[PDB]
């Protein structure tokens, strides 16, 4: 017969394999297929869209509802940050629970930069100004608005916009980001701080709610795909 | 007379080397004493043939073939014989779970690659390619993970001078799946390493004395010029 | 005969030894395959602190761009921008008679990694790793850091064996340049930017290392001591910083 | 199904095979090399890199700086040879320590011409005359001046000229020589001697050195790769 | 006696998908969507602690 | 994968087969080859040479 070869690697399992194997079912009538709504063929598909961020994990609201909010007062200006994470979305606990997470702790490697963006959920006669600024790697994590004011930064004018969009550039020192804690791979640091004040008039609420999001942007992208951290199963 | 076909980068590098062996043990699970299953972080720096070799460029890129030789024994002679071992050596990459017991969920393998051997089959081998987070393969960094900052406290920003950054590249978990033989038995898989498609750049000098942990230090053996006379031919 | 005119800055001299450009490429900027650039404004000469040669030198090493952290422009930049590229221009000075012997070998090593004094491995401290303007010295044997209350957490390079377990003689690989005494008593080198990324952070990585060895003893008529400066002059070229955020302030001691 | 033969070879494991093997990372994403400076597609490009030889292999000069020197001195001529050693890059030891012989090491078998440089590192008003001559195998090794002068020479004017090379001709018997110690390939010798003396004037330095570099020239090739003998492992 | 286990594993080809659904967040129990226990999965974090 | 079938005669040496097989040393530089007088390309051509015949045997 034909000359035959047993190279390395043969008789082996491979995971991640692709050959050709018999049917068991020769002929089936497979049934034809129908347009169902909502189509996905990439997952980045689903990581550009926004998920509300668990910003607040102190022990009395953490695992509820008041995880999601970030509370604000009508309180004199003060350099003391409204809110403060770092960009570690498949390692920081506020973002390694959003779907961009979720998606990421599949996965080794990641690029690409990212929207953050807050909703105020206050009344309509409540108006302010705030600022959101990203401090880049390899600086100290601001710890006041006039370090904050440094570096990138967005104007959030309650009273004109009720949301606001800031968009995370992509300042690395590496082509992919690990989706692990390492110093090798740091996102930076994400703040918010107060600019003037929340302004309420009288008979108006003083205690006012702000939501966060988070989602990845069209270049964004992962590779090297791993089993995730947050799964377990007994035995 | 020249040719220069087996002096190119391809030929030097394009050879099989064992970088590790991974030992694991078939045996009661009642036994603390014995290992059901083995954990060993890639790496190519416990060996010295191919740490040289790579060593004489500062960056290199190059796709990868593992092979996995496993070779298993007894160890005892009056306990008849044992029926054909099975091995499972699954990849995990950074972030992802590593197994803690011989038979928990991380084994599932629902998403991380997986090779299952049957003892007396050709050795297991597989293909990666270039997984590198930089745009070339870094063996050494002059630098440090952590930078400490004034004001920082002293037990905060410490880093092993060059870390691990681009280094962090996975780990091998081995086990086997068969049920546990009435007799001990021990089993090693030594990983052999075969770079292809390899490029480099900053050529380094060859390393001049004996290699002492992942890095550039040395403690001893440090003069190997042996002696010889001036004029002596 | 030279001259290296940079930015606002002028080298001239009439004992030079043309040049050697690293690898045969000069620094470029980065290809399309906000960013902020100083130009002229950093891109000049900086003249570091001047050493002493003697009968018993043994060496001395220089990291980049570590040496130009305190240099003006340069290093408010690196401090102030989280990523950053450049590359250098290196101009030793070492005036001599026509009495005086001896022959320096300057070294432009990537990623110049130094084995440390310590038996745990990697043990050096940042601020021992990163002297700045004034560099190290190399020791002519292996010393163990034998305090383990107060570890020194220093490098120990060995002149022989280069600091990095090599032999010097073939420390010559790198882009290399030689002063001889009796026929230049200068030198320049050219340094493109190297690494595995296009970016990198400019304080928690060193580009390139500068290593000054002496080649020949030193040697000034029948005099029994002499003593022969060498001056250390560097430029930033093709400058490029990136992410800006607020000052960075590395530690000492 | 198609008929096979299971030919011998099969089922075996060899280090230097070449066999397409399954792809353990499906479709990933290869991250787009960069000109890195100072590409090498070829180990010989290395080895026509000058380094400096450790000539003087004495028990008070050995693993320090002072192996890589070789004194003069201004004493009246004499024929006893300056420098001397042996053609066997990768036996000898003071070439096999150096880029070439480390090279070499790798491989069994090599061939091709060679350049042996000389740089003179005295004062500008230290002048003279030196011999370096090469003797072809099969022959005594020169012990003074008059047998070096019998073959092939060149003469390094110190005053003129700083530097000498000095390029060894390929005279073998065989093809290729081998990278071990044996008489069936000998190469030759290389010696240096004084021609007529070093000169220097009053007030100048009477001990001076002389480095020596080594490097492989355009005709330069190796094969048989092999192992080196300059690494151990422990266990 | 002797004992054998086969591990069956599954792969899907050719796989289309519609109607994204959010992650699990808590331990599965049973086919469906039950859960008892195990419904704290969040750490514990700073407001304003990086 | 594609359907294979093991016939008769696999995993079988024999000395006078001729198969195919990897190269333990690849990339090799061969040494060219030199005109060495007295080629030889069939044994038969060494047959047709006059040889001496040991006629003689007797136990003397
Ligand atoms: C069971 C499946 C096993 C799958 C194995 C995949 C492991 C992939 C490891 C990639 C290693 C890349 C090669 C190493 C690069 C250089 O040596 C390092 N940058 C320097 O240490």
């Amino acid at each position: 017969g034909l000359p035959v070869l047993n190279t390395p690697g043969s008789n082996q399992y491979l995971t991640a394999d692709n050959y050709q194997s018999p049917c068991a079912i020769p002929e089936f009538d497979v049934t034809p297929p129908i347009d169902i709504p909502g189509e996905v063929r990439n997952m980045m598909e689903l990581a550009e869209i926004d998920t509300m961020i668990p910003l607040n994990l102190t022990n009395q609201r953490k695992n509820t509802m008041d995880m999601y909010r970030v509370e604000l007062n009508d309180a004199a200006h003060s350099d003391t940050p409204i809110l403060c994470f770092s960009l570690s979305p498949a390692s920081d606990p506020r973002l390694a629970h959003t779907m961009l997470g979720e998606i990421l702790n599949y996965y080794t490697h990641w690029a690409g930069s990212l929207k953050f963006t807050f909703l105020f959920c206050g009344s309509m006669m409540a108006t302010g100004k705030l600022l959101v600024s990203y401090a880049p790697p390899g600086a100290e994590a601001p710890k006041s608005r006039k370090e904050a004011m440094l570096g990138t930064h967005v104007i959030w004018d309650i009273g004109l916009q009720s949301s606001c969009t800031m968009v995370v550039p992509w300042i690395s020192n590496t082509t992919y980001r690990l989706t692990i804690n390492d110093s090798f791979t740091e996102g930076g640091y994400i703040s918010m701080f107060y600019q003037t004040r929340v302004v309420v008039p009288l008979s108006t609420p003083r205690k006012m709610d702000i939501l966060g999001f988070v989602s990845a942007c069209n270049d964004f992208s992962v590779r090297l795909l791993r089993d995730t951290t947050h799964i377990s199963q007994e035995a | 007379k020249r040719t220069r076909s087996e002096s190119t980068v391809e030929s030097f590098f394009a050879r099989g080397a064992c970088v590790a062996i991974i030992e694991v043990d078939n045996d009661a699970p009642t036994k603390r004493a014995s290992k059901l299953f083995s954990v060993w972080k890639i790496t190519y720096k416990d060996t010295v043939q191919l740490r040289r070799k790579l060593e004489f460029f500062t960056y290199s890129r190059f796709d990868m073939e593992l092979t996995f030789v496993v070779t298993s024994n007894y160890t005892d002679a009056n306990n008849g014989h044992a029926l054909n071992q099975v091995y499972q050596i699954m990849f995990i990459p950074p972030g992802a779970p590593i197994p803690g017991k011989w038979n928990d969920y991380t084994w599932q393998t629902s998403s991380n690659p997986s090779v299952f051997y049957t003892y007396g089959a050709p050795p297991a081998r597989i293909s990666v390619p270039y997984v590198g987070i930089a745009n070339a393969y870094s063996h050494f960094y002059d630098g440090f993970a952590k930078v400490p900052l004034a004001g920082q406290a002293s037990t905060e920003g410490d880093s092993l001078y060059g870390a691990a950054s681009l280094n962090d590249f996975g780990s091998l978990a081995v086990r086997v799946v068969n049920d546990h033989n009435p007799t001990k038995l021990t089993s090693k898989i030594r990983v052999y390493m075969k770079p292809k498609h390899v490029r480099v750049w900053c050529p380094r000098p060859p390393r001049a004395v004996p290699y002492y942990g992942p890095g550039v230090d040395y403690k001893d053996g440090l003069a190997p010029l042996p002696e010889k006379g001036l004029t002596t031919y | 005969v030279m001259q290296l005119t940079l930015g606002n800055s002028t080298i001239t001299t009439q004992e030079a030894a043309n040049s050697v450009v690293a690898y045969g490429r000069w620094p470029e900027y980065i290809k399309d395959s906000q960013p902020t650039e100083p130009d002229v404004a950093a891109c000049r000469f900086y003249t570091l602190d001047t050493v002493t040669w003697r009968k018993e030198s043994r060496g001395w090493w220089w990291k980049l761009p570590d040496a130009l952290k305190d240099m003006g422009l340069f290093g408010q930049n690196m401090f102030y921008h989280y990523l950053g590229r450049a590359g250098y221009t290196v101009h030793v000075q070492c005036n001599a008679s026509k009495f005086h012997q001896g022959a320096l070998g300057v070294f432009a090593v990537p990623e110049m990694c130094l084995a440390g004094d310590s038996t745990t491995h990697m043990f050096t401290k940042y601020e021992n790793a990163n002297p700045g303007e004034k560099g190290g010295e190399f020791k002519g044997s292996f010393t163990l850091d034998t305090n383990a209350t107060n570890p020194a957490r220093n490098f120990c390079p060995v002149d022989y064996l280069f600091g990095s377990g090599v032999l010097a003689g073939n420390a010559f690989v790198y882009p290399h340049q030689i002063i001889n005494l009796r026929t230049n008593n200068c030198a320049t080198l050219v340094l493109p930017y190297v690494n595995s990324l296009s970016i990198d952070s400019m304080t928690k990585h060193n580009n390139w290392g500068i290593a000054i060895l002496p080649l020949a003893p030193l040697d000034f008529a029948t005099e029994s001591s002499t003593e022969i400066p060498i001056t250390l002059t560097i430029a930033p070229m093709c400058c490029e910083f990136n992410g800006l955020r607020n000052i960075t302030v590395p530690r000492t001691q």
